[PDB]
C-alpha cells in the first residue's frame, strides 16, 4: 500500500490525503433545466390540437 | 478595481492602501457616506465593509476594452438563451 | 420640466395622411407641420394638429421658409371652432433630421414658450420603435466645453381617449389581441420582449467599438450614464436569492399541483359519463 498509494509511514503517523468541495451556489444549473421543466409543463396543458 | 466580484472589503486592505490605522476606518468611511460617494453600510462583526458604489466618474480606453468583454459575453448569453426558448416554444407560439 | 407627453392615435394619422399628400409630386422626403396640444399641468398631451408647407434645400442645409400667414389663420380657425385647444409646438418626420431644426425652434418660440418637437417614423416601423420627442433648452454645453443647442430627450407614451380607443378596436378586426393571455401570448411577450432587449445591447457596443476607436470624440455624459448600469446589476450570491428564490418557487408549484389533481379528475369523470352512455346505448340497440 505504500509503494501503490500513499500512506506513507513517517514518525508513526500515516497520512491519507483528503479534501472537499462547495457547492450550495449554483441556483443557475437549475436556472436552465427548470425553465425546460415549466414550458414542457405549458407545452402540454395543451396541444392534442 | 475589483467590479462588483466580491465587493465586501475587510479592514486590512484600506489601512494598507490609504495607510490609516484600524482605529481610523470607521470614521473614515462614515464621512464618506455622509458626503454621498458610496451608499454602502458597515459590518464588524466580520470587520468587513459592504459597498454599493453609486457615485460613477470617468475612465480610460483600457477599462473600456474589459468592458466590450463582459459586453460581449453579456450579448452571447442572452441570445443563446433566447434560442433555447424559441427553439422550446415554437409549438405554442403562434 | 416635462415628465412625458401623451401622443393621442389621430395625429400620426394625420402625419401618413400628408407624408401622402406630397409624394405625388414632392421628392422633399420630409414633413414638417404644426403640433397642437392641451398643456394640463405637468403631463403634456397632443389631440389634434396639422401641416404648413415647409421646403428645404440640401445646398447648404441652411434655407427655410415657413409660411407664418397660414399658420395664423388655420389656428385662429381652429380656436374659433374649438377654443380649447392650443400650440404646444411643431414635428417632422424622417430618422435623420437636418439641421433646420434649431432654426425652425427658435423662431416659433415667440408663440410657445415650453416648445417641442415630435419625431415620428414613418418608414421605419418593422422593429418596435414609437415615436420620439426632444425638448428646447439653452446650456452652454457641460463644464467647459464648448457652446451648442444639445437638445434634450424626453420620454413618450401613447394614450388614447374614450372613443378614440374604443373606434380603434371596431378597425382592426383580424388578430384583435385578447386579454389575459392563455400561455401563447405571454410567452411571445417574452420572446419579443427579449428580441428588443438584444438589439438594445447591440446598439451599446456598436457605438461603443465606434468610440473606443476614436472616429467621433468623446461625451462623458454617456459615459458614468453606462457606467452606473454594470455596477448596479444584481448577482446572486447566498441566503438572499437561493434562499429567497425557492420560498416563493416551492411556494408556486403547490398551487399548480392542484391543476395535476383537479384536472386528472375532470377528464375522467367525462370518461365514465360516456362509457356508461356508449354500453346502455349499445345493449338496448339490439
Amino acid at each position: 500500500y505504500a509503494k501503490k498509494r500513499g500512506w506513507v509511514l513517517g514518525p508513526n503517523n500515516y497520512y491519507s490525503f483528503a479534501s472537499q468541495q462547495q457547492k450550495p451556489e449554483d441556483t443557475t444549473i437549475p436556472s436552465t433545466e427548470l425553465a425546460k421543466q415549466v414550458i414542457e409543463y405549458a407545452r402540454q396543458l395543451e396541444m392534442i390540437v | 478595481t475589483r467590479p462588483a466580484n466580491h465587493r465586501q472589503l475587510t479592514f486590512e486592505e484600506i489601512a494598507k492602501s490609504a495607510k490609516i490605522t484600524v482605529n481610523e476606518v470607521e470614521l473614515l468611511v462614515m464621512k464618506a457616506l455622509s458626503v454621498g460617494l458610496v451608499k454602502g453600510s458597515i459590518d464588524e462583526v466580520d470587520k468587513r465593509v459592504h459597498m454599493t458604489w453609486v457615485q460613477p466618474r470617468v475612465l480610460d480606453l483600457q477599462q473600456i476594452k474589459g468592458m466590450k468583454d463582459r459586453l460581449e459575453f453579456w450579448c452571447t448569453d442572452v441570445k443563446s438563451m433566447e434560442m433555447l426558448v424559441e427553439h422550446q416554444a415554437h409549438d405554442i407560439l403562434t | 420640466a416635462v415628465q412625458k407627453v401623451v401622443v393621442h392615435p389621430l395625429v400620426l394619422l394625420s402625419v401618413v395622411d400628408h407624408f401622402n399628400r406630397i409624394g405625388k409630386v414632392g421628392n422633399q422626403k420630409r414633413v414638417v407641420g404644426v403640433l397642437l396640444g392641451s398643456w394640463q399641468k405637468k403631463v403634456l398631451d397632443v389631440s389634434n394638429s396639422f401641416a404648413v408647407p415647409f421646403d428645404e434645400d440640401d445646398k447648404d442645409d441652411s434655407v427655410w421658409f415657413l409660411d407664418h400667414d397660414y399658420l395664423e389663420n388655420m389656428y385662429g380657425m381652429f380656436k374659433k371652432v374649438n377654443a380649447r385647444e392650443r400650440i404646444v409646438g411643431w414635428y417632422h418626420t424622417g430618422p435623420k433630421l437636418h439641421k433646420n431644426d434649431i432654426a425652425i425652434n427658435e423662431l416659433m418660440k415667440r408663440y410657445c414658450p415650453n416648445s417641442v418637437l415630435v419625431i415620428i417614423d414613418v418608414k421605419p416601423k418593422d422593429l418596435g420603435l414609437p415615436t420620439e420627442a426632444y425638448i428646447s433648452v439653452e446650456e452652454v454645453h457641460d463644464d467647459g466645453t464648448p457652446t451648442s443647442k444639445t437638445f434634450e430627450h424626453v420620454t413618450s407614451e401613447i394614450g388614447a381617449e374614450e372613443a378614440e380607443e374604443v373606434g380603434v378596436e371596431h378597425l382592426l378586426r383580424d388578430i384583435k389581441d385578447t386579454t389575459v393571455g392563455t400561455l401563447s401570448q405571454r410567452i411571445t411577450n417574452q420572446v419579443h420582449g427579449l428580441k428588443g432587449l438584444n438589439s438594445k445591447l447591440l446598439d451599446i457596443r456598436s457605438y461603443l467599438e465606434k468610440v473606443a476607436t476614436g472616429k467621433l470624440p468623446i461625451n462623458h455624459q454617456i459615459i458614468y450614464q453606462l457606467q452606473d448600469v454594470f455596477n448596479l446589476l444584481p448577482d446572486v450570491s447566498l441566503q438572499e436569492f437561493v434562499k429567497a428564490f425557492y420560498l416563493k418557487t416551492n411556494d408556486q408549484m403547490v398551487v399548480v399541483y392542484l391543476a395535476s389533481l383537479i384536472r386528472s379528475v375532470v377528464a375522467l369523470h367525462n370518461l365514465i359519463n360516456n362509457k356508461i352512455a356508449n354500453r346502455d346505448a349499445e345493449k338496448k340497440e339490439g
